[PDB]
């Protein structure tokens, strides 16, 4: 994922 | 073309709440993750929270108990609500896709939220008139004194925006009365004082007050 | 508690100088890639210069470059321009699949050095409109000068004043690198009308310039 928090 | 337009801002009583919204144009609010960030006067930037494209909101520890960040896909908006506000929460608030790792970054323009028990007060505007016995050869300075308002900010334009060259609008100073004051000045060709009208346009949105002042010689 | 520390916190350099800013994070950023460099003019939304450590977004001047790895990041300006005065921020993205943060460096203020420039000095008596409010503001304007340090003294009937004036300074001009300054002397209407000659003296290096007016003249 390009960012954190995507699960 | 793409834009993030921020709306809200102004004076809030301590213990009150703020609600700020940002409307996206050119893209869908649910395609990306969006942060809210703030900047206290004269201080650095502070992250409030991040709403992922997946719809999960991660709040800074200091903000979690009082904050919610939500989005409305129909209106294409993202919203920050904060309650139990204190004086220390006074700051300029921004919505932003920060773009630390991706091509797309975009910020709202920011809006000042002032937390204070004081009442709003609209400004008085007074002329700083160019000396009709002008004393600087071919150049003359004129301006407007915007005095005794609260809270920040006021905006100042000249001739409804047509005049920008030579304009200096100074930062506001807090007076001992607890009210703000600033000056906006501009230098113009002295020859033009008889030819050209000069009007300063002052907007104090916290008080919903607007003033237009024609600055005449003498 | 994620910390990003920039070195130095402030610096001055001349047009054409090569400038370097370092930022160190207490832990690695997301994917060892998510760091951006931002440039903020006072009051305005920060503008992103660099993303993903080293990628230059289209339209950003080529004199900006970013480098570094995971925890230590560098912004280089190969040749400083006058419009580059600003506060520069390193911004990192952090976390895991189920936790997400952003953090900001404390900021590095970049000021532009240039040759000395003498101010153009103007003095403004209070307006009759304001006098009808019971207060009198006398304004001294120093226009387009450098450096920032300038002594401004008020004289009322040749008596040097203390404690009854406030100063405000603009940010550097983005083409000229000069400053402008206002000094405002506040008196009651009654005190104002008890005296005749008002003067503001501006001292810079080896030059002192005094501008005066006699109350009631034009």
């Amino acid at each position: 994922a390009g960012h954190a928090g995507a699960g | 073309e793409v834009q993030l337009v921020e709306s809200g801002g102004g004076l809030v009583q301590p213990g009150g709440s703020l609600r700020l919204s940002c409307t996206a144009s050119g893209f869908s609010i649910d395609s990306y993750g969006f942060s809210w960030v703030r900047q206290a006067p004269g201080k650095g930037l502070e992250h409030i929270g991040y709403l992922t494209a997946g719809g999960r909101a991660f709040y800074a520890s200091w903000a979690k108990s009082r904050s919610t960040i939500t989005r409305n896909t129909n209106e294409n908006t993202v919203t920050l609500k904060m309650n139990s506000l204190r004086a220390e929460d006074t700051a300029v608030y921004y919505c932003a896709k920060l773009g630390t790792g991706s091509r797309f970054a975009i910020w709202g323009q920011g809006t000042l939220v002032t937390v204070s028990s004081a009442s709003t007060k609209g400004p008085s505007v007074f002329p700083l008139a160019p000396s009709s016995k002008s004393t600087s050869g071919g150049t003359a300075a004129l301006g407007c004194l915007v005095k005794d308002y609260f809270p920040e900010p006021v905006t100042v334009s000249w001739n409804s925006g047509a005049l920008t060259s030579g304009v200096h609008t100074f930062p506001a100073v807090l007076q001992s009365s607890g009210l703000y004051s600033l000056s906006s000045v501009v230098t113009v060709p002295s020859s033009s004082l008889g030819t050209q009208t000069y009007i300063c346009n002052v907007n104090h949105k916290p008080s919903n007050t607007k003033v237009d002042k024609k600055v005449e010689p003498k | 508690d994620i910390q990003m520390t920039q070195s130095p916190s402030s610096l001055s350099a001349s047009v054409g100088d090569r400038v370097t800013i370092t930022c160190r994070a207490s832990q690695s950023v997301w994917r060892n890639k998510n760091v951006a460099w931002y440039q903020q003019k006072p009051g305005k939304a920060p503008k992103r210069l660099i993303y993903a450590i080293a990628s230059l977004y289209s339209g950003v001047p080529s004199r900006f470059s970013g480098s570094g790895s995971g925890t230590d990041f560098t912004l280089t300006i190969s040749s400083l321009q006058p419009e580059d005065f600003a506060t520069y921020y390193c911004v990192g993205h952090y976390g895991s699949e189920n936790d997400a943060y952003y953090a900001f460096g404390q900021g590095t203020k970049v000021e532009i050095k240039r040759t000395v420039a003498a101010p153009s000095v103007f003095i403004f008596p209070p307006s009759d409109e304001q006098l009808k409010s019971g207060t009198a503001s006398v304004v001294c304007l120093l226009n387009n000068f450098y450096p920032r340090e300038a002594k401004v003294s008020w004289y009322v009937d040749n008596a040097l004043q203390s404690g009854n004036s406030q100063e405000s300074v603009t940010e550097q001009d983005s083409k000229d690198s000069t400053y402008s300054l206002s000094s405002t002397l506040t008196l009651s209407k009654a005190d104002y009308e008890k005296h005749k000659v008002y003067a503001c003296e501006v001292t810079q290096g080896t030059t002192s310039v005094t501008k005066s007016f006699n109350r009631g003249e034009c």
